[PDB]
């Protein structure tokens, strides 16, 4: 079985990395809608944050399989 | 309009309707104004016969919370046509007065409720010690 | 927010008028019959809705409330099976003796002798067996009493209730306008993220809360009554964590991402349960999880009323290269503007969908005790083989109807179908070499055979003995799939089914599932498969393709979908319209589905299904005939159709008496239709005159004056006796074989 | 406008005080969806048969017929069920029902209100103004005996106690 | 009872499929209480 392990700093780092990671990446390739104080609004910010929690579990998960952390 | 300190942050009256938004504020005001003077009442006085998130599982067993989930689930289905008929189409001071205790309300509770998972004790037990 | 509910309050009165005027949907049969054809053209187009109505609005009325009915009956029948397992069947003792008593659910009266089909399934139970496999579902739900039976049933009666009348609410009260229906985006979000995405969850749900820990009590060997109610595993997380651990942490490892914590539940074991020969419960578990995950994920890809997501026309348009012209364009006005267009995907994927069902619930048996239960395991895979292939020729029926009707060339210019249509010749003549070419060397090479060994000349076979034609390719792949567990799946502890290799799995001494190797009549039979789909798509496609124009009739669009004919001049254009593909086509099918069910039946019973006894070898149902016997015709003739009709019709005197009269009266069936398939109207019509001229004899010719039924109905009536009659035979000839020795 | 007896819910608006014992009450919306003609007639219909049930309870407690044994009201069900009484009693309200079909279809077609039988054989009914108030009269305790059969049935369920032993005792 | 629904019960195929089920149920009816007929009794 793929190890995990119990909620750390260290998995906060790689969630809160991943969730900014998403926010600058939804104000560039968000197609349809001062960096991030133009047209930002709920939806935008709701949607990259669901990205981040996709993208920072798989990362996650990914780095635990690996022994990275 | 009541309560309106230009707090809204995050935009939420921008993606959800304002009728809807002050409802559902206001049911949990009034929700949370029951529970924060219901857990602060059991440690104060105690009803014959009868410690705050494990008694919802020490009541449950008896039939209470059934009882009262019962009798809320049949005031909300009316409440919830009420919401439907609101959202399909000195005393402003009071209205005021009950959705600024209802937020304390509802700061006070998550307070106490955590306050049990710190210590497993209720508030002011803990306040006491 | 251009995504938003719109509805016409009140648009049709719930009237009883209308009942009593048949045929006030089409002008031309508004006004009554003359003739007999009134009566067949009634009931022929009364689902035609596009053929009644010209808006779209309308159209897309009838069909979300007819949707509702359908729901409504399904409903209906499912709580009907429900409340048969309840009170008509043997449920109860089937679950103390899984392995013992036979499932039925249908007890019949006794009248005319009939009583006799009230066979002794066991468990002081007389009834007629049932094969649809409930049993093992129940089972695999947890149900584990009659009482909660008989609270499904009434869960299904109070949602056939809701679905009825919703169709009429949506109807007559509050039918939703045009654009509504044309939110393609919002559909597919809801469709993946809330029907498919949260129906897994919640089935997952149940299955965690419910399936797994009454099906670890069974397995271990608890009594059914002895067996805590399923709301005690929901309650006392003490009980559930005795028998899975990992309860007694709750949901803080599942939001603080340390899922490693529920394997105890959420298992990748593969292979089957040693116990009932099924899926690991808990693998299924993990699988609706996970397959629930990414059905939300998929249903947040399209955009709605929130600028993320993406334009499904932005897609389209997007995909052109330089070998297909404008490329999808104009394909996302097809697709929210044709209904038909819409119901001829939805068919050929359901179909396809419905035929990988049969393979992948033979192979790798989901339920407790079903593998073993051999009259299931043949039905389910019979069943869903006859409801893929229906539906797949349904599919090339509607495309038909798409490309006569609702094409447009005007909106379609240098699009994949403006270039499909203008190179149709190459593509139906480059189909066409294939399947003569399959033909001749797949079927050709039984020929050769039963020559060959007819002649004596076993030497000069395509056979395993002599020449040999071996699938290395399927061989090969068969070895790959059993060295992924620990390789290529390395958390996967057993093979996703031993049906690749590996195991026996025997369930009661009966093999549940066990390699089936493949050799030259494997291959064979494989390249007859290959053959009979690939003309069964030539038929369909040439329809298609030549629907509304042909170098034989230039305005065969003009014709319609449905025509007879266009006269016996040009040589003679008899069967010339799209129609009459999907009428060509569906014999085709059955040819195709016929094969795969014999290659299926004779297989496992040959090769697979058995009783394993010491030294641990398995004696087959037709102890391994199928390799040196399914390479001849007379093979399949003598060793799998003449070998194995003996239940069938020795069944007389016995239960299974039913299945010999099923036989012969559908033998009677087959042969009927071939009077439609073999005749003309204009000699039936002729004889009918005589039979009036009698009539006017003794003045008691009547009003609507009959008629021989018209061209395409003597074909639609010979089709659907020949598939009543060729497959209610092999039902029959499946049912009490399989019964009897399995 | 708003519900007489719901303030804060609007009043449905196929209940315009059309019926009496009309308080606005039909949060569902089911008269918005029903003919309130058909729903009048089983309110007034369960109401019945409500009424003669909680009677029915109650005397049968305090007395039972001597060719009868004596025995509870749920027992009386299922002993009669399997006598014979209870197929008897079943038989002649079916019968009655069947004039009630035709009484029913007379309402749908206007010419009969919902629960009027035209039964008054002791005259009680005098003019207009006393049979509203005996209506609204009948409605109230239509009501409040559906709720009350609730009671007497659950309560021996829970308890196995009689209406009024459970009265007397407790 | 509605007259529109009376002619929709008049229709041929709920007539036929009433009266057809009408008879087959007391040729059914006259099978469960005299069976095994193959004479008349004489
Ligand atoms: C939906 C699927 C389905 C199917 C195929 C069956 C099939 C069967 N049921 Mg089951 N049943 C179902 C659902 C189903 N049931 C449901 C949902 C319930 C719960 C209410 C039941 C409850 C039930 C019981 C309680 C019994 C059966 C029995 C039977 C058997 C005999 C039925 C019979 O001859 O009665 C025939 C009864 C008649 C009144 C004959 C009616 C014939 C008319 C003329 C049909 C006409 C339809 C009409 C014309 C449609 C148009 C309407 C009009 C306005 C034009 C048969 C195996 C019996 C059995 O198994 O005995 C051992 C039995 O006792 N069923
Ligand atoms: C989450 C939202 C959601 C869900 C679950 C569905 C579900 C369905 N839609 Mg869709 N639909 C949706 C949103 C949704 N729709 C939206 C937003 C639109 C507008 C664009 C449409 C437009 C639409 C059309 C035009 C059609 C459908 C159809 C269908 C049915 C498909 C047949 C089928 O598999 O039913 C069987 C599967 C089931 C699970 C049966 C379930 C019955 C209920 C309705 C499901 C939901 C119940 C409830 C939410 C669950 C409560 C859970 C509670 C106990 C905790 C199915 C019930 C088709 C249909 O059959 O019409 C009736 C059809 O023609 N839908
Ligand atoms: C630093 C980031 C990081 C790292 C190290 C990994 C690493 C891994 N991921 Mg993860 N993943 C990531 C980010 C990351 N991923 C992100 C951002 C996503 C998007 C949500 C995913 C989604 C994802 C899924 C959905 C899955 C993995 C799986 C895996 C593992 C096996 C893949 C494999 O060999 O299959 C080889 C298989 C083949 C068919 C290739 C031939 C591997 C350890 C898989 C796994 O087994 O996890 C247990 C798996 O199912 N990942
Ligand atoms: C508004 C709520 C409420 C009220 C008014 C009461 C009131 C009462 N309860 Mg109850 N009780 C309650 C909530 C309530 N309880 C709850 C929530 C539970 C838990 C499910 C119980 C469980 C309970 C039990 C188990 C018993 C009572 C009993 C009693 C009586 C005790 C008399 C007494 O000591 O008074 C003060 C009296 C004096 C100071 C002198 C005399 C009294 C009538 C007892 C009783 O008499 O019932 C028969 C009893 O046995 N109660
Ligand atoms: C729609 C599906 C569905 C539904 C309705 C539920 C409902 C529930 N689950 Mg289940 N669950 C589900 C899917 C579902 N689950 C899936 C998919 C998984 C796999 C990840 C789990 C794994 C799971 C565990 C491991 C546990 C629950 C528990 C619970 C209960 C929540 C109690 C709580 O908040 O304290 C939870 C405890 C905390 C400390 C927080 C509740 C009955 C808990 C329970 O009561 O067990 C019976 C519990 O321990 N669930
Ligand atoms: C989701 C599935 C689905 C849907 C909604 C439709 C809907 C439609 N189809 Mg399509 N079709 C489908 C599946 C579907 N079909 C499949 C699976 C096939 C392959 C066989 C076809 C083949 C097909 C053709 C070839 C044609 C249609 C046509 C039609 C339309 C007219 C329907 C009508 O009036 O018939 C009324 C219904 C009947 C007359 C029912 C009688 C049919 C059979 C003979 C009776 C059933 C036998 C029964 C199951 C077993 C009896 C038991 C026995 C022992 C007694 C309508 C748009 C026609 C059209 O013109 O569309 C524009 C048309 O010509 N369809
Ligand atoms: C046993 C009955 C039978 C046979 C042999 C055929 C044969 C054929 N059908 Mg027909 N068909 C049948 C029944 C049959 N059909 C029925 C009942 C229907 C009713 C719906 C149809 C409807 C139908 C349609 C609608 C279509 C076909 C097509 C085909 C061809 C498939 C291509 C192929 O396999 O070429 C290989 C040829 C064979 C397998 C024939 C047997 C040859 C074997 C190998 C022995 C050859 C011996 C050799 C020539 C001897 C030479 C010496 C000798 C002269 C002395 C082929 C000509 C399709 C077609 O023509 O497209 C290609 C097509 O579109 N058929
Ligand atoms: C006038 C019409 C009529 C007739 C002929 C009957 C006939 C019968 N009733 Mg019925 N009954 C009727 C009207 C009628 N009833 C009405 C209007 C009601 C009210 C709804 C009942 C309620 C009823 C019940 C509750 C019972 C009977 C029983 C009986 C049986 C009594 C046996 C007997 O003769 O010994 C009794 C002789 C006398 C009472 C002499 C007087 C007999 C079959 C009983 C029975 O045994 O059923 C099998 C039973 O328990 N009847
Ligand atoms: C119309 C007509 C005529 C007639 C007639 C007839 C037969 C008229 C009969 C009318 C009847 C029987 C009316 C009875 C109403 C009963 C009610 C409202 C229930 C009350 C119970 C309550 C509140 C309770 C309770 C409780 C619960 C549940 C459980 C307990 O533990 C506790 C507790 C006891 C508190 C005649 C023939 C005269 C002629 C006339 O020309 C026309
Ligand atoms: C099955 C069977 C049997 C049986 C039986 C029977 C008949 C059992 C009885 C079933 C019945 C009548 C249940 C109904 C209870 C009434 C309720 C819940 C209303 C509550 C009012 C509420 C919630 C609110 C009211 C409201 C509040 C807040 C105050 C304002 C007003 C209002 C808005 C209205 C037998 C005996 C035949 C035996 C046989 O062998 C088996
Ligand atoms: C026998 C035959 C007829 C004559 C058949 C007719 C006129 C129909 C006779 C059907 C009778 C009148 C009613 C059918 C009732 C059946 C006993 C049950 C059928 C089941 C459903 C229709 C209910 C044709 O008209 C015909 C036309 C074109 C090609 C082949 C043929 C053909 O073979």
């Amino acid at each position: 079985v793929p190890q995990t392990v119990a909620w750390s700093a260290k998995t906060g780092a790689v969630m809160v990395l991943s969730n900014i990671l998403c926010i600058v990446a939804g104000r560039y390739v968000i197609q349809v809608k001062s960096g991030s104080f133009a047209g930002f609004g709920l939806p935008e910010l709701l949607a990259s944050t669901s990205l981040g929690h996709i993208v920072g579990s798989g990362a996650i998960l990914g780095l635990s399989y690996v022994g990275v952390l | 309009v009541p309560g309106d300190a230009g707090f809204d942050p995050l935009t939420i009256s921008a993606w959800l309707d304002s009728r809807w938004l002050r409802e559902a504020e206001i049911k949990h005001c009034r929700v949370a104004m029951l529970a924060a003077a219901g857990c602060i009442a059991q440690d104060i006085f105690q009803f014959p016969g009868a410690k705050m998130t494990a008694l919802h599982d020490a009541a449950v067993k008896a039939g209470s919370m059934g009882q009262m989930l019962f009798w809320i689930g049949f005031v909300e289905a009316i409440s919830t046509a009420a919401t439907i008929q609101m959202l399909q189409g000195g005393r402003a001071r009071m209205e005021l007065s009950e959705i600024k205790n209802g937020r304390l309300a509802m700061i006070g509770f998550s307070g106490m409720v955590h306050h049990y998972f710190i210590t497993g004790k209720g508030p002011i037990e803990l306040l006491t010690s | 927010k251009k995504v938003s509910i719109t509805v016409d309050r009140d648009p049709v009165a719930t009237s009883f008028e209308k009942w009593a005027q048949p045929g006030h949907f089409s002008r031309t049969l508004a006004k009554g019959p003359k003739t007999t054809t009134w009566i067949w053209n009634l009931h022929a187009d009364v689902h035609d809705f596009d053929s009644h109505t010209n808006s779209l609005e309308d159209i897309s009325r009838k069909i979300f409330s007819a949707h509702f009915g359908q729901l409504s009956i399904i409903f209906l029948w499912l709580s009907g099976m429900y409340f048969h397992g309840a009170r008509f069947s043997n449920y109860s003792a089937w679950l103390s003796n899984p392995t013992a008593v036979k499932p039925s659910a249908q007890v019949v009266w006794p009248i005319v002798g009939q009583e006799v089909l009230n066979g002794d399934v066991g468990g002081g139970f007389q009834g007629v067996q049932v094969t649809s496999g409930f049993f093992q579902i129940w089972r695999s739900s947890g149900i584990t009493s009659e009482v909660e039976l008989y609270w499904c049933a009434l869960a299904g009666l109070i949602m056939s209730g809701l679905m009825i009348f919703a169709g009429w609410f949506h109807y007559h009260k509050a039918a939703p306008k045009l654009e509504w229906f044309q939110n393609a985006e919002s559909m597919l979000n809801h469709h993946l993220s809330g029907l498919l995405g949260l129906g897994c969850l919640s089935w997952a749900g149940h299955q965690i809360h419910v399936s797994l820990p009454v099906n670890k009590l069974l397995d271990a060997g608890v009594a059914p009554q002895e067996i805590p109610l399923p709301h005690e595993f929901l309650v006392n997380r003490d009980l559930m964590a005795q028998l899975y651990p990992s309860f007694s942490k709750g949901l803080v490892p599942f939001f603080t991402l340390n899922w490693s914590e529920y394997s105890d539940f959420l298992t990748f074991k593969g292979g089957l349960n040693p116990v009932t020969g099924g899926l690991w419960l808990s693998d299924t578990a993990h699988h609706h999880l996970a397959l629930a995950v990414l059905f939300i994920v998929a249903g947040h890809m399209y955009r709605t009323n929130w600028g993320i997501g993406h334009s499904m026309k932005e897609i389209l348009e997007a995909h052109k290269g330089p070998f297909t012209g404008e490329g999808h364009k104009g394909l996302y006005e097809i697709l929210t503007t044709s209904w038909h267009a819409q119901l001829a995907i939805n068919l050929a994927m359901l179909g396809s969908v419905s035929i990988i069902v049969a393979h992948h619930m033979y192979a790798m048996p989901p339920y407790p005790y079903i593998a073993t239960d051999y009259p299931t395991q043949l039905s389910i895979f019979t069943h869903h083989m006859w409801i893929g292939g229906f539906c797949v020729c349904g599919g090339a029926a509607h495309a038909g109807i798409f490309m006569v009707r609702d094409y447009n060339p005007a909106q379609n210019y240098n699009n994949l179908l403006d270039r499909v249509i203008r190179h149709r010749d190459a593509i139906i003549s480059h189909l066409n070499w294939i399947c003569i070419f399959l033909g001749f060397h797949s079927f050709g090479l039984y020929i050769h055979n039963d020559t060959m060994r007819a002649l004596g000349r076993t030497q000069d076979m395509f056979s395993d003995t002599a020449i040999q034609l071996k699938p290395v390719f399927a061989q090969w792949v068969q070895s790959i799939h059993t060295l992924a567990p620990g390789n290529t799946t390395p958390n996967a502890l057993a093979t996703a089914s031993y049906a690749f290799g590996g195991d026996v799995v025997a369930v009661g001494n009966k093999v549940a599932m066990m390699p089936i190797s493949l050799g030259t009549a494997d291959f064979m039979v494989h390249h007859i498969h290959a053959f009979t789909i690939h003309v069964t798509v030539l038929i369909l496609l040439k329809g298609v393709l030549f629907s509304r124009n042909s170098r034989l009739i230039p305005d065969k669009a003009n014709l319609g979908f449905r025509f007879p004919c266009d006269g016996p001049g040009r040589g003679g254009t008899c069967q010339s319209s799209a129609w009459d593909s999907v009428f060509l086509g569906l014999f085709w099918m059955y040819n195709c589905i016929s094969v795969v069910i014999f290659h299926f039946s004779w297989k496992m019973q040959s090769d697979v299904w058995g009783t394993v006894q010491s030294d641990g070898t398995v004696t087959h149902i037709t102890g391994g005939n199928f390799a040196q016997s399914a390479i001849t015709i007379n093979g399949w003739l003598r060793d799998f159709l003449w070998a194995q009709a003996s239940q069938v019709i020795q069944s007389y005197g016995s239960a299974l008496s039913a299945y010999g009269l099923i036989f012969l009266g559908a033998h009677f069936i087959w042969a009927f239709s071939l009077m439609f398939l073999f005749s003309g109207r204009g000699y039936w019509q002729e004889l009918i005159e005589s039979i009036v001229w009698a009539h006017n004899k003794l003045n008691v010719a009547p009003a609507i004056q009959p008629r021989a039924l018209s061209i395409t109905q003597g074909r639609a009536v010979g089709l659907a006796h020949y598939l009543l009659g060729g497959i209610g035979t092999t039902w029959a000839f499946f049912l009490a074989r399989i019964i009897s020795v399995g | 406008d708003f519900s007489a007896a719901v303030p804060f819910l609007k009043r449905p608006s196929n209940l315009d005080g059309a019926y009496i014992g009309d308080v606005g009450f039909d949060p569902l919306g089911f008269s918005d969806v029903f003919d309130l003609r058909v729903l009048r007639e089983a309110e007034l219909k369960h109401g019945r048969f409500a009424m003669l049930a909680v009677l029915g309870f109650i005397v049968q407690e305090l007395y039972t017929f001597p060719f009868f044994p004596k025995m509870a009201p749920v027992d009386a069900h299922d002993y009669f069920v399997k006598q014979g009484g209870g197929s008897q009693i079943i038989f002649w309200i079916s019968f009655v029902e069947l004039f009630g079909v035709v009484a029913l279809f007379e309402t749908l077609q206007g010419k009969r209100e919902p629960g009027d039988f035209a039964f008054d054989p002791l005259g009680l009914a005098k003019d207009e103004a006393t049979l509203e108030r005996y209506r609204l009269a009948e409605v109230k305790h239509a009501r409040l005996a559906m709720i009350a059969i609730g009671g007497f049935i659950h309560q021996y369920w829970v308890t196995k106690q009689t209406v009024l032993e459970q009265l007397g005792n407790f | 009872m509605d007259s529109n629904f009376l002619k929709y019960l008049s229709t041929a195929p709920v007539l036929f499929t009433v009266w057809l089920s009408f008879t087959a149920s007391f040729i059914i009816e006259a099978n469960r209480f005299f069976p095994d007929m193959l004479y008349f009794p004489m």
